[PDB]
C-alpha cells in the first residue's frame, strides 16, 4: 500500500491510496485502499487521509472518515483523532497499521501502531522528513 | 501552509533483516517523491495533482506494494486497487481488482474526472479506462523476484 | 422493543401512473416481508438473521431492484451487489459485481462467516461462494420484462 | 435497491442492503449498497442503516456512517441526524434517495427526499406500517 495527502496554496485538501493488496490473498478480496472513507478520504472542511494496514479492520471502522468525523463533530484535534483511531479503536478490533493525515489548518500526522511505516512529509519551501521505524 | 505527506505501507518492517544500504534505498525513494510533491505545491500545483503524481511515483517504485512491485495473490496473479478524493468538490474516484492498468491511481483519477461514477471494478473498470485511451499492460510488468519469493516463502 | 424496517428503493414512484391495485401489489409484498421479520424478532431470532432473511425475500420479490427483478446494465447484463453488517461484532460482509449468485445477501453473509474478508468482487467473489457449495445461476433468472422495458426506455 | 435494519430482543442491531444498481449503468460500476458506511452500516453503540438512492453521492457523503457519527460524536438524535443527511447534506451534493435507520434504543426513521420510497416497519408483536409516497 502507498498513499499521499496534500494541502495546496489555495487551501484544497486531497488524498490518494494505491495497493497491490496482500501476498497470497484470495482473488477478489478488496481491502480499504479503494474504499472512500476507509483507506482514503478528503474534505476541505476537515482532513485528507490515506491509510495502510489490515484492510478489513479499516473498512469495519471507516478509519479515514472516522478521523474527519471525530474532528468535525467531536471537536478532536488531528493528533487527538489520530490517537483515538490508530492507537485505540483499530487495535480494539484487532487491526494494525497506520495512516497519514493533513487537516484544513495544515497540521500533519503520521500515526502507526506497527513496527514501521515507510513515510515522509514536508511543508512547501521547507526541508522534508523521512521515517521507517518508530521514535 | 502548503504541505504533503506520503506513505509506502505500515507493517512489521524488521531492523534485524535490513542493512543500512537497504534502508537508504527506501529513504532515497521517499525523499525523492516528497521533494517532487513539495516542489509542485511551492509552484501552485493543486493538492489533487500532487497526490496523483506522488502515488504514481510510489506505484512506479518497485520497493512499494502498489503498481510495479505489487504482491502476488494465492493464484500468483496481481490485483491492484486505488482511490483518489478531491476535498474541494468531494468527488472521488476508485478502481479495484484491476490487473491490466500500469497505474491504478491514474485509472482512479480517470473514474473521477471522465465518468459520472466513483468506483469501477475489474474488467469493467479496465474497459472504461481503455475506451478513454489508457494503455493495456500485461500484469507480468508488476512482477518482481523479491515479491515472488515472499509468495513462495509464505 | 425489537423492531424491523425494510425498504425496496427510493425514487420517482409516480401516483399518477399507478392504479390502487398496482400500489397494493407493493404494499402486500412489503407487508408480507416486514411481517416475516416481526415474527422472527418476536421468536427471539437475531437481528442478523432477520435482516438477511428480509433482504433474501426482497431479492426474491421481482417487484424490487435486487436479485430477481435486477435492473439491466448498458450491456443488457445484470451486476448485483450486497452488504450485511452485525452491529454487535462490527463484522461485515459484502459482494459486488456478481452475476451468477441468485441471493447476493447470502453470498455477503458467506464472506462475513466463511472468510476473514469484508468485501469480495466479481468472479473471485463467485468462485469463493461456489467453493463453499453456493449454486451457480445464469443472470437470465434476474430478467423481468418490466426492467427490460425501463432499459429500452432509458436508451 | 432493497434493505433491512433490525433491533432484536438481545438489543443487537444489524443491517443488510442488496441492489441491481442503476438502469443502463456502465459494467463494473459500484454504488453505495456494498460499501460498509455508505449503503450499509450497523453498530450497537449507535444505529443500523440501509440506504437507497444515487449511489455515488451516498459513497462521497458516507451516508450510513454519517448518521452514526452525527449521533455518536455530534450528539444528534436519530431524527436530527436523518434530517441532516437525507434532507440537507445529500441534496447539497446532488444526491437523491433515502434510508432506513434503527438506533440502539429502537427509535426508527425512514427519511427520503424523493417522491417515494417502498418501505415498511413494525415493532415485534405489533401491526406493521407500510408506505410508498410522502407523508
Ligand atoms: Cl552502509
Ligand atoms: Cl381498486
Ligand atoms: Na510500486
Ligand atoms: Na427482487
Amino acid at each position: 500500500t502507498v498513499g499521499a495527502v496534500a494541502l495546496d496554496l489555495d487551501g484544497n485538501l486531497a488524498a490518494a491510496t494505491s495497493t497491490g493488496g496482500m501476498t497470497n490473498k484470495l482473488p477478489g478480496r478488496v481491502g480499504d485502499s479503494p474504499l472512500v472513507g476507509a483507506g482514503c478520504y478528503a474534505n476541505n472542511a476537515s482532513v485528507a487521509v490515506s491509510c495502510t494496514g489490515t484492510g478489513e479492520v479499516f473498512i469495519r471502522a471507516l478509519a479515514a472518515y472516522d478521523i474527519a468525523a471525530l474532528m468535525d463533530y467531536g471537536g478532536l484535534s488531528l493528533a487527538e483523532a489520530c490517537e483515538r483511531v490508530v492507537m485505540e479503536k483499530l487495535p480494539a478490533l484487532g487491526g494494525s497499521g497506520g495512516l497519514i493525515a493533513i487537516d484544513h489548518e495544515g497540521n500533519v500526522a503520521l500515526p502507526f501502531n506497527t513496527e514501521g511505516m515507510y513515510r515522509a512529509w514536508g511543508y512547501a519551501g521547507d526541508t522534508p522528513t523521512t521515517g521507517i521505524y518508530r521514535e | 501552509k502548503a504541505v504533503i505527506a506520503i506513505h509506502g505501507g505500515a507493517g512489521a518492517i524488521s531492523r534485524a533483516q535490513m542493512s543500512l544500504q537497504q534502508e537508504l534505498r527506501y529513504i532515497e525513494a521517499l525523499s525523492a517523491i516528497v521533494e517532487t510533491g513539495q516542489k509542485m505545491l511551492e509552484a501552485g500545483e493543486s493538492a489533487l495533482d500532487v497526490v496523483t503524481e506522488a502515488v504514481r511515483l510510489l506505484e512506479e517504485c518497485p520497493l512499494f506494494n502498489a503498481g510495479i512491485g505489487a504482491v502476488f495473490t494465492r493464484d500468483e496473479t496481481h490485483e491492484l486497487d486505488a482511490c483518489v478524493m478531491d476535498g474541494n468538490t468531494l468527488k472521488a474516484g476508485a478502481v479495484a481488482g484491476v490487473s491490466h492498468l500500469r497505474n491504478p491511481v491514474l485509472a482512479a483519477r480517470l473514474v473521477m474526472e471522465q465518468s459520472p461514477h466513483v468506483m469501477m471494478i475489474g474488467e469493467g473498470a479496465e474497459n472504461f479506462a481503455f475506451a478513454r485511451g489508457m494503455e493495456r499492460v500485461s500484469p507480468e510488468i508488476f512482477s518482481t523476484s523479491l515479491r515472488y519469493e515472499q509468495l513462495l516463502a509464505a
